[PDB]
């Protein structure tokens, strides 16, 4: 199986440290999950050999709570034991933070993944084993001035891309922030009024649920609706992805997501990946009930709209990125 | 008020 | 101590 | 696979401790291997949940050399990482002893194995990863008065069964010890002059190689020769083992192993297991070249003949047990 | 001379 | 110290 297949595509990465002395790891900040885990030095899979692996014995501040763990991202389980130690995230250091030390097969493709682990930023209800998420510890340990964090994902050249704990940077967005209430506290789940193409409602006419997920590269939705969306914008099937003729970019329709009565429009320039060819920034992904079905506003959306995640008021702030 | 920035690439 | 911003 | 299938049958066990404070483990003292390994707390297989698992973080004297490990017993590999810590064996404590902390699937049947790990007592050439065997450290650390250890396996009721490091107990054997030179320093390998049934040479008429292995329950040999031996003594195939009519015990032939010119005779009483029915103490086991073919004088043999393993002179001492 | 005995069961 | 046996 490929437990992390949904994270193997274009992502943004950051660095964190665990233990004393610090052991560095490249991780993905994922608002679509809530656990922090990194490869264990005890993972002897060929796929783990190319990554930084946590070595408990080299850290004087490490301790074992006693519980083991197992997480699921929808395509296979990842298991190991839970550890506790100091975790540092540029400027801040959380003491006693618990995280997973994965041991089981992570998947052959993980061998070339550009990241080592994942740092979930979702709600604790999504955390497996009732392990307190990093951001919840930050709040509980009064490390942040405001109970929120925000993400800026740069489309060019992603040099200036940054994650901010404790607030947001108004230099990354124009106008005032539009707030959206979190409908279900697990993922950063919100409600869509409707989705329209070419200025005409075409999906979720009666509203549907979605989540703002930094861990998801594209904008996803029920596979069937996406197909309808693919040919509506002019995308065509290929080897396994949907391509679009770069030329007809200016003749393609706008895709608008109406959230809390506000229109969030994506021009074909915004929902098309230049990764010499042009492909679709939309993809099918069926989340099983009771959690799904869901639409996922991934990086493709966040690049167009600076996002603010506020645990203090349980809401999401959106505004045009700069 | 301080902002704790985490660069992403 | 100085009051933080 | 079942990596430890050859250890899942009737064995003798002892207890050892690792770390500070001590973590106890039930192990098999195996002169047929040379590594020491125990389950790692990082082994999350269902099969490991029923065993004592080493927890590095709870031991103040633990350290990691850095190398990982993988061992083979002929039916599948067992892998993990190498650790170092103090290992205690009734009265003696070896400091800095390196051992394996197994993580990979040990085999479904290991779930009910009565032991946790194995402590090899063979030569270092058999040790994987060039890890120094426990007994070699004992000698190097001057913990024993004589560079040898001996084994007494009681047939009745196995109450008085014992392993002795640093010497032997003359109260466990009659007469003087017969010494046999070790022919190849890996297993405790020796040479057989011939094997006879009913006082007549029937196998290895021109001599063959064998090993004295405490980790092997029965007396093994090339599967084909064993079949010939099975029907020669009067054994018959059953579900998967060879049974014998308990009644014809006194009419069955003696099986003699001639070692270094000395006859080591096993009466049918000695080579028959009472485990209400009577079965054969012989079994086929083909060791692949270049190591094999080999005959293995396991517990069935050792119960009849007290065995002394002398690293100082590279020889084996045998004498009738008491 | 001391003997270090390890009980087996 | 006593000499061991």
């Amino acid at each position: 199986k490929e437990p992390l297949i949904n994270y193997l595509d274009m992502e943004y990465f950051g660095t964190i440290s665990i233990g004393s002395p610090p052991q560095n790891f490249t991780v993905i900040f994922d608002t679509g999950s809530s656990n922090l885990w990194v490869p264990s030095v005890y993972c002897t899979s060929p796929a783990c050999k190319t990554h930084s692996r946590f070595q408990p014995s080299q850290s004087s501040t490490y301790s074992q709570p006693g519980q083991s763990f197992s997480i699921q991202y929808g395509t296979g389980s990842l298991s190991g034991i839970i550890g506790a130690d100091q975790v540092s995230v540029e400027g801040l250091t959380v003491v006693g933070q618990q995280f997973g030390e994965s041991v089981t097969e992570p998947g052959q493709t993980f061998v070339d993944a550009e990241f080592d682990g994942i740092l979930g930023l979702g709600y604790p209800s999504l955390a497996v084993g009732g392990v307190t998420p990093v951001f919840d510890n930050m709040m509980a340990q009064n490390l942040v001035d405001l109970p929120m964090f925000s993400v800026y994902m740069s489309s060019n050249p992603g040099a200036g891309s940054e994650l901010i704990f404790g607030g947001y940077d108004h230099s990354h967005f124009s106008g005032s922030l539009n707030w959206v209430p979190v409908t279900k506290q697990a993922y950063w789940q919100i409600a869509l009024d409707n989705i329209q193409v070419g200025g005409t409602v075409m999906f979720c006419s009666e509203g549907c649920q979605a989540i703002v997920d930094t861990g998801t590269s594209l904008i996803t939705g029920p596979s069937d609706k996406i197909k309808q969306l693919q040919n509506a914008i002019g995308a065509a099937p290929v080897d396994g992805e949907y391509a679009v003729e770069c030329a007809n970019l200016n003749v393609m329709p706008d895709v608008t997501f109406t959230i809390n009565g506000v229109p969030y429009t994506l021009s074909p320039t915004a929902y098309t990946l230049l990764d010499q060819f042009c492909s679709s920034g939309f993809q099918g992904l069926d989340i099983h009930p009771p959690a799904g079905p869901l639409w996922i506003l991934g990086d493709v959306f966040i690049r167009q709209f600076y996002s603010v995640f506020d645990r203090g008021n349980n809401r999401v702030g959106l505004a045009p990125a700069v | 008020g301080s902002l704790h920035r985490v660069p992403l690439r | 101590p100085a009051m933080a911003m």
